[PDB]
């Protein structure tokens, strides 16, 4: 049975904040594509030849 | 013709193919020679069950 992720049980309380005192710069990647081949078709080439 | 206008407007237009035609006919077969024994078949005057 897969896994959903890590358990993690956040403090709550109603007086009580998390300040970050650090940071990291992460670069991250994203792939998008753009294009496809470009096709062309003889039909009557493909279908009958000469 | 392609575009069954006789106004073309401006662009590149996909109309037909170029193909170089074939310029003689070669026929190859094999050289031996023999006549065929149909004779033995057809005009036997008997045949099997
Ligand atoms: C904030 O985080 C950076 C790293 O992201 C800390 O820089 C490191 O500091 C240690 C100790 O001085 C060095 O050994 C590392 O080489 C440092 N890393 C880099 C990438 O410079 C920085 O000290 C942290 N600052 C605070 C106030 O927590
Ligand atoms: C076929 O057989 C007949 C006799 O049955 C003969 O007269 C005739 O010439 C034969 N034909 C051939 C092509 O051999």
């Amino acid at each position: 049975t897969m896994s959903l992720g890590a358990e993690n049980s956040v403090a709550y309380s109603n007086n009580s904040i998390a300040i970050p005192t650090n940071f990291t710069i992460s670069v991250t990647t994203e792939i998008l594509p753009v294009s496809m081949t470009k096709t062309s078709v003889d039909c009557t080439m493909y279908i009958c030849g000469d | 013709c392609t575009l069954k206008s006789f106004t073309v407007e401006k662009g590149i237009y996909q109309t037909s193919n170029f193909r170089v035609q074939p310029t003689e006919s070669i026929v190859r077969f094999p050289n031996i020679t023999n006549l065929c024994p149909f004779d033995e078949v057809f005009n036997a005057t008997r045949f099997a069950s």
